[PDB]
Formats: C-alpha cells, sequence, structure tokens
C-alpha cells in the first residue's frame, strides 16, 4: 500500500491501485437470471446472455 | 409271488401342501434425497465461505 511520504503537519493523500485478477466460482439458481461470485458479489444478469 | 421296491408303486399324496417361504433378509442402504452437504451447497451464498 502506497502511503504519502512524511511532511511536517500536513495532511497527505496517497493512492494505491492494485490490479487484481481472481478466478472465482460463480453460481446461479433458477430462473438463472442472476448469479453470484465466490466474493459474495451479485451479478444481475443471466449466465447465458450472449 | 415277488418283492417290490416302494418307488415301483404309484404314490398318491395324502398331504396338503402349504408352501411357506421365509421373508428374505433385506438390506436398507443409506439413502437420502439430498445429503447434508447438498442442502448446505444449495444456498446461493455461504456467509462463512464468503
Amino acid at each position: 500500500k502506497y502511503n504519502p511520504s512524511r511532511v511536517e503537519a500536513f495532511h497527505r493523500y496517497g493512492t494505491t491501485v492494485n490490479c487484481i485478477v481472481e478466478e472465482v466460482d460463480a453460481r446461479s439458481v433458477y430462473p438463472y437470471d442472476e448469479f453470484v461470485l465466490a466474493t459474495g458479489d451479485f451479478v444481475y444478469m443471466s449466465p447465458f446472455y450472449g | 409271488s415277488h418283492q417290490l421296491s416302494r418307488a415301483d408303486i404309484t404314490t398318491v399324496s395324502t398331504f396338503i401342501d402349504l408352501n411357506i417361504t421365509m421373508l428374505e433378509d433385506h438390506e436398507f442402504v443409506p439413502l437420502e434425497v439430498y445429503t447434508r452437504h447438498e442442502i448446505k451447497d444449495s444456498g446461493l451464498l455461504d456467509y462463512t465461505e464468503v
């Protein structure tokens, strides 16, 4: 994590961008109009949309 | 006149046949429509795993 260098008595903002690629299990139940990921994030779209 | 073996003479049954056959041993295998794990996995998300 990037955090700002020290300066005296100053508020400093530091940005860290960590690109992450994670292979997860995704699961869907009938009527298969949405599916979740292993991260508990919902995707409101049919797995089969194409 | 002469001797005869018993099997040489036609034999008529004075007995009433009652044919009782034992109810055979039967084994009941562990059968479940859904196992415990299945039902656990049926949830779209598991809070513990997430």
